[PDB]
């Protein structure tokens, strides 16, 4: 009934960075948070940021500050991820979670995308 | 950022032989913690949240306990599909951080 | 019309009389002083206030972390106790309508909507940039805006007075405090009544000035 | 209100202050009336006039001072009626919609007693 | 229909139960509890104290002990209530000496007797307690938000003096706290929205 | 700005000084009194004044026949003598132009155009609703408006003063009069200069207040 979908890979060269789609179904999208998790092939889990659905309020990491940009749409009940100036260093599998009032949990996850960049 | 120390980073065990993984935090996060199972195919699934509380649909073999300075994840009986990457996370305060992790191995010749 | 001259600078302001003293007291000295070094009003960046503006908040001394001469003494010394004189002047014509509530919230604990996760360091201390109200009706701390008038406040109405002057003494449990850690006061501008105009969208600028008057410093280092 | 919910018996005189947040050129007049306990709530206008009332103008006074004579309650009495005396006159450049903000405070004779628990858990 | 009691001293001072715990005791062939005695747990006293910013009061702790039955009869146990002030590290090697150290204040009371009543003085580095603290814990630069290390009263530690008694009775302990000499500053707006967590001010709505 | 408080109510008004006393006298007592019972200003229904508005007239006490507390004593007692304080305040912005002549006509005999038939009872006494000038140039009595200034009057100009205050003492041949029969005074607002505006049609409201100050009553019955 409830799941998350983020299919595709979308490999890209530097000079521009691809923007994620995260779509949710099975629950009211306006009443729940949206999170993001980055899985690096070097077994890094490093967390990206969280965005509120109602407001545009976001939270970003120190090392990821100024890079990641979060935006959501309540009309399509989806979530978007906007990066800038990706280089050959950044590669990973992107995830998007939900949360909620209690526990703000990770319980539901996506399939994941394969991002491989090269010069 | 508040760092989550997960040890040991690796272990080798056979079917059975219950083993608990202990995480330590430099600050007090309260009763708020989450455990995540990471499958080799790339799909992450939650297991244990808020200490004694567990997920509906996950078998009872997964359990947890707290000595009050530490957070422990106890598995009663292991299996062949129980080899994954376990991580302890603190959702009590931003930013959310991830632990070191442990890769379960099987004793062979 | 009346210019308020403090230090080597000054700003043209409305006639200042019977200014609001927070909790009926003024920032006296603790029973060197920066009446020269760091004195003059520090004008922050003018925010664009539109019809859909929820509000803005500047913690003290969060917006002052690095500002002019005062930005040096923040990380320079060990402790301080400082008063604040806040003058918020909003310039507009007689054809604009609206209301702005300038209130000082002592010891403001922020919060988040529909989650138990506590905000991080970058979310609390934003520096000079300042934040924006997520839900100004609940003040973001969980309380109600209707009873929020218990604090010191002044009313800016485009009819009567377009400016406001609030004086904040030193409010703390300790005689001195840490510059980069604890925020004693909070400055918040709450647009209870939104903007309205003949045109679909307009822009009303807001000027904010803060004077760290009658303060001290201890623990000289660096 | 929030402090009185910790008590039961409350007796004292209240006060109401109204502020007009519209533009400077807004014309027109209003009417401000109070209803005594069991006071035959006004159908249109003149019924409200039989009690204490004041005519308030947008142009002259920007604020309202209203002293209400010592209500009472413990564990339909009062009311406040407001109508349109004349039409709202605004220029072409100003917006058509204005608003108001009501205020309430307590006088020096407001008294409280008999502490109890707040009915609102959250 | 139709100022003495309105004072802050009479308003904030009331007897309320801030801790409720009952440990299961049948056969052990341990039994103890410690808690930080904070006002953020009990929901009615929390919002009662959320009205004000800084508070100065002397906590008055009273321990009420009741024994239930899971006809034998109720024996008279001897209980020890020890207060551990902030700064005392707790390396618990139970069955040996920390409890009995003469530094911490302890009190002995039986089951049938007037309830043990002690008055904790005002222990702080600053002038008054901080209910609303804007900042972070200590200087860690990312240190915990919403918790001030400057204000911690301590932990209330209570155990039974006697050894294991062969009964299946459960001991119920109730701790009431009525503050005295209350001084108030900077009243704030009430919080109508429910409490999601006691660690911070987050609201649901 | 100055509020005029009479009785248990009041109305925000312009500064009142050097008010017009009709024929240079004030309504003194005849050589119980309603300084409490029927005192406060009774505000009539606001009339919509447009470009093609000829005018309006309220006879005294025709508009007061049944009004508030005063409506009871009209049919209650046998005779009375009453003064009147009339304050007509017309609120408008600075972009409106026009002129309003507020004049009190003592002993006003109305008339009809091009007929010898005398008006009936419903045409003379209209109650609170009030009438409308058929031909305001001739005043409807046959006289001329140019020389109509001989009566007590004040000028309401949207430039100088937007309000007017006229005090009418008791004018009668008899010391007392009949409530439902004879009308001593008449209140008339004459728009000598019509309205003009950028838009084709606008609406300017007019507020009228009348205070029966310093009166008496006799012949108690019912």
């Amino acid at each position: 009934q409830v799941q998350l979908q983020q299919p595709g890979a979308e490999l890209v060269m530097p000079g521009a960075s691809v923007k994620m789609s995260c779509k949710a179904s099975g629950y009211t999208f306006t009443d729940y948070w949206m999170h993001w998790v980055k899985q690096r092939p070097g077994q890094g889990l490093e967390w990206i940021g969280a965005i509120d659905t109602s407001d545009s309020y976001t939270t970003y990491n120190r090392k990821f500050k100024g890079k990641a940009t979060l935006t959501v749409d309540e009309s399509s009940s989806t979530a978007y991820m906007q990066l800038i100036s990706l280089t050959s260093e950044d590669s990973a599998v992107y995830y998007c979670a939900r949360g909620g009032g209690g526990n703000s949990p990770f319980a539901y996850w996506g399939q994941g995308t394969l991002v491989t960049v090269s010069a | 950022d508040i760092q989550m120390t997960q040890s040991p980073s690796s272990l080798s065990a056979s079917l059975g032989e219950r083993v608990s993984l202990t995480c330590r935090a430099s600050q007090d996060i309260g009763s708020s913690l989450n455990w995540l199972q990471q499958e080799p195919d790339g799909t992450i699934k939650r297991l244990i949240y808020a200490t004694s509380s567990l997920d509906s649909g996950v078998p009872k073999r997964f359990s947890g306990s707290r000595s009050g300075s530490d957070y422990s994840l106890t598995i009663s009986s292991l299996e062949s599909e129980d080899f994954v990457d376990y991580y302890c996370l603190q959702y009590a305060s931003f930013p959310l951080t991830f632990g070191a992790g442990t890769k379960l191995e099987l004793k062979r010749a | 019309v009346l210019q308020l001259k403090l230090g080597n600078s000054a700003i043209v302001t409305q006639e200042a009389a019977n200014y609001c003293c927070a909790y009926g007291e003024w920032p006296n000295y603790l029973p060197t002083q920066p009446e020269t070094a760091t004195d003059r009003f520090y004008t922050l960046k003018s925010v664009k206030w539109e019809t859909g503006s929820t509000g803005w908040w500047w913690k003290l001394p969060d917006a002052l972390n690095n500002i002019g001469m005062f930005g040096q003494n923040v990380q320079h010394h060990y402790l301080y106790r400082s008063g604040f004189l806040i003058h918020v002047q909003c310039n507009a014509t007689k054809f604009h309508q609206g209301a702005l509530l300038v209130v000082a919230i002592p010891e403001h604990q922020r919060g988040a909507h529909n989650t138990n996760t506590s905000p991080g360091f970058d979310d609390i201390m934003k520096g000079e940039e300042g934040g924006t109200f997520n839900h100004p009706y609940v003040l973001d701390d969980g309380t109600s805006l209707a009873c929020a008038t218990i604090f010191p406040h002044q009313w800016i109405n485009l009819r009567t007075n377009n400016s406001a002057t609030i004086v904040l003494p030193w409010m703390n449990a300790a005689p001195m405090d840490f510059p980069l850690r604890h925020n004693q006061w909070t400055l918040a501008i709450i647009p209870v009544v939104p903007l309205g105009t003949r045109t679909t969208s307009s822009m009303v600028p807001i000027t904010v000035s803060i004077a760290p008057m009658c303060c001290e410093f201890n623990g000289l280092r660096h | 209100g929030n402090i009185s919910r910790y008590y039961t018996h409350w007796s004292g005189s209240l006060e109401m202050t109204f502020m007009f947040c519209g533009s400077f050129m807004a014309a027109g007049k209003l009417i401000l009336c109070y209803t005594p306990p069991g006071g035959s709530c006004p159908t249109t206008r003149e019924t409200a006039m039989l009690g204490t009332h004041i005519v308030w103008d947008f142009g002259l006074q920007s604020s309202v001072t209203l002293i209400i004579p010592w209500i009472s309650g413990s564990h339909n009495v009062g009311y406040v009626t407001c109508f349109m005396q004349t039409n709202l006159i605004v220029p072409s450049e100003s917006s058509d919609t204005c608003s108001l903000i009501g205020f309430i405070a307590a006088k020096d004779d407001f008294s409280l007693r008999l502490m109890r628990d707040s009915p609102d858990i959250g | 229909t139709v100022v003495s009691e309105t004072l802050v001293e009479n308003f904030l001072s009331r007897a309320a139960l801030v801790s409720k715990r009952s440990f299961e005791y049948k056969d052990h062939t341990k039994n103890f509890f410690k808690w930080t005695i904070n006002t953020r747990s009990f929901v009615q006293l929390r919002r009662k104290l959320e009205l004000f910013t800084y508070l100065r009061f002397d906590a008055e702790i009273t321990i009420l002990t009741t024994v239930a039955v899971n006809y034998v009869g109720l024996p008279d146990l001897t209980l020890q209530a020890m207060f551990v002030p902030t700064g005392a590290l707790t390396p618990e090697k139970q069955d040996s000496f920390h409890w009995q150290s003469g530094s911490n204040a302890s009190v002995f009371f039986k089951i049938s007797d007037p309830p043990a009543r002690i008055t904790i003085p005002f222990m702080c580095i600053n002038s008054a307690y901080s209910v609303f603290y804007d900042g972070f814990a200590g200087f860690e630069k990312n240190g915990l938000y919403g918790i001030n290390p400057a204000d911690t009263i301590g932990n209330l530690c209570v155990r039974i003096v006697n050894e294991h008694q062969p009964v299946g009775f459960t001991v119920t302990v109730r701790v009431y706290m009525k503050p005295k000499h209350i001084k108030a500053w900077a009243p704030r707006p009430p919080r109508t929205l429910p409490y999601m967590s006691i660690a911070n001010a987050n609201y649901k709505g």
